[PDB]
């Protein structure tokens, strides 16, 4: 009857980790988001098109 | 030039455009250049067992045409090297890529061109001298234990016009040049021989003396020659790896190639691990033995289809240095793991199968590698005897001997330590079956025993019988028991326990046992035998007298002189000399007579 | 075990239900602190959104779709409402009730609790009587199931009331006795 | 990069079995990656298994039942299966095609890995020498495992192979006297099966360091022929690249076998010995050869297979090849284990390939060698007095034979027999070894060196 | 939609313009529109296995396309209906044609589409509900024991836009009408399944509850639990038939589907005629099982296909019934039949044959069958938890456990049942052996008895050891006969015959334990393992005196008490209500108490 107590006390701080650790990766991925789209974005636009190595003539 | 991909079913690809690539011969398919040999040719296309993974090669991809076949560079630098089934060297590709791995179509170097080898040119030898298929015209100081003879290439001939002076030679370099016809050839220190053509000897002189093993069972019961061919079936766990890497370590061969042919990878790395510590006595001076063992390793994953070509480049390596005067060694880690592969490509072309599948040309394929092994006059003008020990393991599965492989190993291989699965399990290694085991050199070897070892031969005659007498006996006891035998059957018994516990049995991971010197070998025969004579002859001497001498009384009174000669085995070869062990066993003999003597 | 898609078709159902149970439990909003505990599930029922929105919303993590817990607080819900319904004419009062549904969320696993047997039991004779004929048995079935169902109503399951315990013992022999 | 469009083409040729077959493929590559888009929507995953023209054979992994000829697109990949590995995957759950089943996101791939590995440069390999304590006094005394090895649980069905492996995982550490990740594949594992696994190493605080691939019975049959190398490869990646000590539990391997006997038929290659593909012991190898350490890199991967011999037969293809392959086996026997021996391991078909360089002086204790001959010398004799006494009775057996049999009883009493949750160390199993090998005098002990007798026998 | 035949070989008929068609789909071929199923498919020509006779298929026959593969059909309708496998109902075949006959490629609906049904909608369901797969929006009274919860469909979701009001409707009404991203799904009373597909669940749960069955030996040493795998043994004198009719009529199932799966056509006529005659009290009256059962019936002659369908007809039935939140329990006649069928299958494919002839992946295919077995959380919105039982026996050839079908069961399931003709000739029914059987599921309901019967699995442990001394106490009786036993040997070989011949034993005939309470069996073993315990503890604690106690001495004075504890079997559940059973045998063990102290 007594051992239910911790269970609030561990989930608790369980919780507060967690929401350390997501404010952490919201934190890096706004510092290091824009460049990273910027590039992605110059990727998809270059296409440079080409042809299958294995064509011939 | 190029012929195009046109399919790939696994190991085997199909190739288009290729109307005049000949049979057997090299092609690169892909773009990373895997290399791959023809198998089939039909119309304009060609079918490649691809000796490299083929995954990711598309239809339309290059093949180029190397319109040589399937053939390995010969020369220095070959002894102390761990090449793959195509003789690339694992270390060169280590160091060159930094990577654990193997990548797909690395064309490295067999033999690299940037190390100075010491050549020293044959004295004789000069300009306008007429030289010819396998005369040493040089010798190179590869190292301390190969002088490796620099020979002329088998096909070629002709007069000498220019033979490079002593100095510190790459291999690139020429060192020979002579002409035939008119048409001049230059030869550096490699030659580059097609692995599936036999490197032509003068004669094949009959096999008449040992390799010597480190194993009691295999020296003493089932002798091998040097230029035998020998099998090791076995079920997994019996130990023919273990006799394979003892055989690699301790034995007369100048020359040892291990060929890795299908089996674990750990297996290679602990023999890079232990050979290089191993050493072995040279004129008083110690020196590895990997300066003299050539290890080809083509690891159980590594491509199915580059295990024959894996077992063709260790034969002819081996005969590469039998040509020089040596008494190489090729040990065929699994047969069976080829026989395999041969079956995989063979399924892949929709071959129609022999027994379990297998090609029907499996026995031919397994007769003619066998045939590339007996004892030669080696080829070229200095006479030489070189020899070429093929000691092929074999991998039956289920431990079934009747296995299609391990039949036609039976018939071409001379001697066969064929394993007992039993006896592993219950530790008694060597695993090898004394009963079904058998060598057919024994008679060719007796020559030999009667002039180095004397008193050898009648012990292994008895040897044998006991073993024999005591299955018979053990037979019978099985269903009966004990209380019936005779005295004289007891003692039959008593001794072939000794014998199998204590000088058939080797311990090959002990400092005492992994080595057993012949006169060892032949030592602890001849007092087991010699403990055997006695008490047969008290037992049978006294059976009518009243006090009627019985194993009882002989193992009570003997239980001290029994145990010597159950650790008899224990002696050292290298902490206890040779004349401190004979002593031994022979002050043993002595025990034994004056215990029998005081006995009766 | 289940795909992604059907997860979380799962997930908006059990929102559903939930919502239906509410409503059909306690068309009258009196039960406050049942509705407020269920409040971050009954919100995607009280405004119309659609089955594609709100499975959207589940998807995006939006909803509650921890399918385990809306699977537990819907089984709480249920067993209530099953409660009330076994017992519909005689109705329960609301602190009854708000004690009971305590009792049931505090219990560690219903669907092996004592309540849930005892409604199992009830539910037996209430459909059994929902359609047996009048005969003697079954007229005293009727009575004695009608006096439990107030003694249940009065009292609640979530004891050990020695009335409704032999009521339910009782009522249960006379029903598996022979017709005859 | 990819950068090109891929190509999806509706020109599904035929279907047979398993094997979906696309024409007017443009350059089909081998291995390639297909996407298969059935007419309901249902969207499937296939291999190229084979290219010729403009053909393309597409070994399907879910089946290929509801494949129509007309509306299925498959899409190709343009590239070889390559399974997305980051550190993350420890503690979490796939199925067997690496999807997770643990309402988790997809794996944020760290890098994509070839499904298929890469074997290792031989010389760059380096040998297993650390000891693995299991706890196990079977394994520990007589098959002790060396960290980097492939030690295959043979078993059957009913016995405790789950238990044991279970055990292994549990109280597995060096014997110096750090943490061990777990890969898990299991391949047609009853659920009953992938829930004592799964919720074992919960019980276990090891669940951070877990990874489970599971592919249960009622899933696809031709997904057990990736869930392997899944598994395998996520093992590569944590070892010799993020230098981890990966343990690799490969459950049924018969089932892994047996699917890939399936796929061998619908392709109608050449069998083997009971009807497996004449490749089955390559396949088996390109599997277990993912072991071992490697030179400059402080990981290692440790495999366990778990098979079941068919009808407790040892020498069926399944246990045979995988022991030809392998570097031992546990061999778990049905004989004590009906007689309630935990574990029921039977040490004399038990081996370890590894524990000649893995025991001695240094590494644990120098009679270890010794003790273990012994110890297989004197069972396998009390073994075959037992064979003999079924035949001759009691009262014929002599002194030695008793002796023999005393031995054998109180080796599968004491030495066997063993707690489930009993962590013995090394020093404890030889001390046991030894107290079983002190019921012979000296003499008996023919394997034991006098120097090894004299020095631990007498106390 | 229509196709031709290009083509008939035996069963196979090539059918040409089949562009869309699907593998394993379903297709009516000829003009009697026989059953086939895609098998193969290239360009439009898909190769059909034909389920029935092909005899008379002429080229240009129509080929009708069924959109779906093998799919049974679930609905109100299915209990009391004898199928065929193929969801064929005899039933009503020999009702509407008036034959003996099946009549070629008959086309009769699984469910008649003309009974009417009570239909009541959920009270809560609207227009604009959110509504997923598997939920219950309506119930039908298809008995007075069985109401058919109609649900949805899996993989079926939306928004209700038409729910039919409470009232008489048939499987071809629409009751429900549903909308999802704007497509409109009308759903009838009847949906389809696919028989090769599993039904998903939310959850399986673990099996944590006994599947009872009112006999001691089943109930007590070997527990199978709801949601449980089982094997029974299937010979002539085993006695099958008891455990069938017990699960049937006395077992908590609540939903029993027997499925033939290919039995001879007497045995099927037997079990066709009797199982209808079966009756269960429920609620005081006498009832008939066939409210609650279904029947998947089918002989040897029928098409193989729906011979090796039946078991996936049988366990997709059960877990519609699962999901509607019962607990079912499936019977399996003989699996060796329906294996059978899977070679046929496999030979006329011309699959390579794996061991012993069987298919290559039998043993996948028992696996994935039985793990079709399990409880689980129902999927749908009302929280349900509903079982399979798997209770499928298998037929050893000549008494043997190796074949592969039998091998394969063994291992997949975790009951075992071992009924024994031995036992049968001897007249102990149930012939349960009691040695070979076995059940994995008591490490699962320890927690149950712990609960509930707390002193069970003691009482159980205790009895299953006494039966074992025995076993093993039979042989030593011969060496030394019974004049040699000990007094301790004594009482347990006169508790063992005890428990064997008044505990296992029990006749289904009697009124008085034809069904046993597991409260009843409980308190007969407490009772005899009392016995065991205080006699056993009297001998031990008078051996020490000179006046020691002796098994016969005991028997002399308590042979009332023996008696006593023989005639337990002998009260009824009924009339000696729960309450007045457990108070007899408090008395009984008060009487032994007393008995056995005024002895010691
Ligand atoms: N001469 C020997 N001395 C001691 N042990 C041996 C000997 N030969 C084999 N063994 C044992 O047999 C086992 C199997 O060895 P190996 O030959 O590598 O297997 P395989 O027979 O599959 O090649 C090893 O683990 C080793 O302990």
């Amino acid at each position: 009857q007594a051992a239910m107590g911790s269970q609030g006390n561990l989930s608790a701080e369980v919780e507060q980790a967690t929401r350390r650790q997501v404010q952490g990766m919201q934190s890096s991925q706004q510092r290091n988001r824009e460049r990273v789209l910027t590039q992605l974005l110059g990727m998809v636009c270059d296409v440079r098109p080409q042809v299958h190595p294995n064509y011939r003539i | 030039t190029f012929g195009y991909v046109h399919g790939v079913s696994g190991p085997v690809v199909t190739a288009c455009d290729m109307a005049g690539a000949a049979m057997y011969e090299l092609v690169r398919v892909g773009h990373s250049e895997l290399v791959g040999e023809i198998i089939r040719l039909e119309g304009d296309m060609a079918t490649i067992q691809v000796y490299e993974e083929t995954s990711g090669v598309s239809v339309g991809d290059p093949v180029l045409r190397t319109g040589k076949p399937l053939s390995v560079e010969l020369g220095p630098g070959i002894m102390g090297a761990i090449f793959d089934g195509i003789q690339r060297p694992l270390s060169d590709i280590s160091s060159q890529t930094q990577s654990i791995y193997i990548p797909r179509g690395v064309n490295v170097s067999a033999l690299s061109r940037d190390i100075k080898w010491e050549f020293i040119p044959s004295k004789n030898l000069r300009v306008g001298s007429h030289i010819t298929g396998g005369d040493i015209y040089g010798i190179v100081n590869e190292n301390s234990l190969i002088k490796h003879k620099i020979m002329l290439p088998p096909r070629s001939r002709g007069s000498v016009t220019y033979i490079a002076p002593p100095g510190n030679y790459d291999a690139s370099d020429v060192v020979l040049e002579l002409e035939f016809e008119g048409v001049k050839e230059k030869l550096s220190m490699v030659q580059v021989w097609p692995v599936r053509q036999v490197r032509p000897v003068t004669e094949k002189l009959p096999a008449n003396h040992p390799l010597l093993t480190g194993q009691r069972v295999l020296d003493a019961l089932f002798p091998c020659v040097q230029g035998g061919t020998t099998a090791i079936p076995g079920a997994f766990g019996c130990g023919k790896t273990v006799i394979s890497q003892s055989l690699s370590k301790y034995s007369n061969s100048d020359v040892i190639i291990y060929v890795g042919c299908g089996e674990r990878g750990n297996e290679m790395s602990e023999v890079l691990r232990d050979f290089p510590e191993l050493t072995m006595e040279v004129d008083g001076k110690v020196e590895s033995i990997m300066k003299r063992t050539a290890l080809v390793a083509n690891t159980s994953n590594m491509p199915v289809a580059a295990r024959e070509a894996s077992i063709y480049t260790g034969i002819t390596l081996s005969e590469y240095f039998r040509d020089m005067g040596y008494h190489v060694s090729m040990m065929a880690d699994s047969t069976s793991r080829w026989a395999e592969a041969l079956r995989e490509i063979s399924g892949r072309l929709a071959e129609m199968p022999a027994d379990s599948g297998y090609p029907a040309y499996l026995g031919a394929r397994l007769a003619s590698f066998y045939e590339r092994a007996g004892r030669v006059k080696c080829l070229g003008n200095p006479e030489r005897e070189g020899s070429v020990s093929i000691v092929g393991a074999v991998s039956p599965p289920g431990g079934d001997f009747s296995d299609p492989v391990t039949s036609a190993t039976l018939g071409i291989v001379q001697v066969f330590w064929g394993l007992d699965k039993k006896l592993a399990q219950r530790k008694h290694f060597p695993s090898v079956n004394w009963l079904i085991s058998y060598s057919k050199y024994m008679r060719a070897l007796d020559e030999y025993y009667d002039k180095h070892f004397t008193e050898f031969v009648p012990l292994r005659t008895k040897a044998k019988e006991i073993l024999q007498e005591e299955e018979d006996l053990a037979e019978i006891v099985q269903l009966v028991g004990k209380a019936s035998l005779a005295e004289t059957d007891k003692i039959t018994l008593e001794v072939a326990k000794l014998i199998k516990d204590d000088f058939l049995q080797q311990n090959g991971y002990t400092p005492y046992d992994r080595f057993c010197p012949f006169y060892k070998t032949v030592g602890m025969l001849s007092n087991m035998i010699s403990f055997y004579d006695m008490a047969r002859r008290a037992v049978e001497t006294t059976a009518q007298s009243d006090n009627k001498i019985t194993w009882s009384i002989i193992r009570e009174h003997m239980g001290e002189i029994l145990y010597k000669l159950s650790s008899m085995k224990f002696k050292d070869p290298v902490k206890d000399g040779e004349a401190k062990i004979k002593a031994d066993y022979a002050q043993l003999l002595e025990d034994m007579q004056n215990a029998f003597r005081s006995l009766e | 075990g289940l795909t992604s898609e059907q997860y979380h078709s799962q997930v908006v159902g059990k929102i559903g239900y939930i919502a239906r149970c509410m409503q059909t439990i306690d068309p009258e909003n009196n039960l406050k602190k049942i509705r407020e505990d269920y409040q971050d599930v009954l919100i995607w029922a009280e405004k119309n959104y659609r089955f594609e929105e709100i499975l959207e919303a589940s998807k995006s993590g939006k909803c509650p779709n921890d399918l385990d817990a809306l699977s537990r607080r819907s089984l709480i819900l249920q067993e209530l409402l099953r409660l009330v319904s076994s017992i519909s004419p005689f109705k329960m009062k609301l602190d009854l009730i708000e004690s009971q549904y305590e009792k049931m969320k505090q219990h560690v696993n219903l669907w092996k609790s004592d309540y849930h047997v005892k409604l199992n039991q009830l539910n037996q004779l209430t459909d059994y009587l929902k359609n047996a004929a009048p005969t003697p048995k079954n007229n005293f079935l009727r009575a004695m199931t009608s006096v439990l169902q107030m003694q249940i109503a009065q009292y609640g399951i979530t004891e050990d009331n020695e009335g409704i315990n032999q009521l339910f013992k009782l009522g249960l022999h006379l029903l598996a006795m022979a017709n005859e | 990069y990819l950068s090109q469009p891929r190509l999806t083409y509706k020109t599904v040729s035929g279907v047979n079995g398993p094997l979906v077959i696309l024409d007017h493929v443009k350059f089909p590559r081998y291995a390639e990656i297909v996407h298969l888009t059935l007419p309901d929507g249902t969207k499937r995953s296939g291999q190229v298994l084979e290219v010729s023209g403009s053909k393309a054979v597409v070994q399907v992994f879910e089946g290929t039942s509801g494949i129509d000829a007309k509306k299925t697109s498959c899409e190709f990949t343009g590239d070889i299966l390559r399974t997305p590995v980051s550190e993350d995957m420890l503690g979490r759950v796939f199925n067997g095609s690496g999807k997770p089943i643990d309402r988790g996101p997809v794996v944020l791939a760290e890098d994509f890995l070839d499904i298929m590995g890469q074997p290792i440069n031989p010389q760059c390999r380096i040998y297993p020498e650390e000891m693995i304590q299991t706890g196990i006094s079977a394994i520990d005394g007589m098959n002790s495992i060396a960290r980097g090895q492939k030690i295959p649980i043979f078993s059957a069905a009913g016995l405790p192979h789950n238990e044991i492996a279970a055990q292994i995982c549990r109280q597995a550490g060096l014997v110096k006297k750090e943490n061990f990740a777990i890969v898990f594949a299991a391949m047609g594992v009853n659920m009953e099966t992938a829930r004592f696994f799964k919720s074992d190493f919960e019980e276990n605080g090891s669940m951070d360091n877990v990874c489970l691939f599971l592919n249960l019975a009622n899933d696809p049959t031709i997904e057990r022929i990736i869930t392997p190398r899944l598994a395998l490869t996520t093992a590569e990646f944590l070892a010799y690249q993020c230098e981890k000590h990966v343990l690799v539990i490969l459950t049924d391997m018969s089932s892994y076998a047996e699917a890939l006997r399936e796929v061998s038929a619908a392709r109608e290659e050449v069998p083997g010995r009971r009807g497996f593909p004449g490749y089955m012991y390559t396949d088996l190898a390109t599997i277990y050869e993912r072991a071992g350490r490697v030179e400059g890199r402080n990981g290692s991967i440790t495999q366990i297979p778990i098979l079941t011999m068919p009808n407790d037969d040892i020498t069926h293809p399944i246990p045979d090849l995988t022991g030809y392959i392998t570097e031992g086996q546990i061999y778990v026997d049905r004989q004590l284990h009906n007689r309630q021996i935990y574990p029921p391991i039977n040490v004399l078909p038990s081996l370890s390939r590894l524990m000649k360089s893995a025991i001695g002086e240094g590494m644990t204790r120098k009679d270890h060698a010794d003790v273990s001959n012994q110890l297989y010398a004197c069972y396998a004799i009390g073994k075959d007095v037992q064979a003999m006494k079924a035949v001759v009775g009691e009262e014929a057996l002599t002194s030695d034979d008793l002796l023999y049999l005393e031995f054998l009883q109180k080796f599968e009493k004491n030495f066997i027999t063993q707690g489930p949750y009993e962590n013995r160390t090394v020093y404890e199993t030889l001390d046991i070894g030894w107290q079983l090998l002190r019921i012979f005098p000296k003499e008996m002990l023919k394997r034991i060196p006098q120097s090894t007798l004299s020095e631990f026998y007498p106390r």
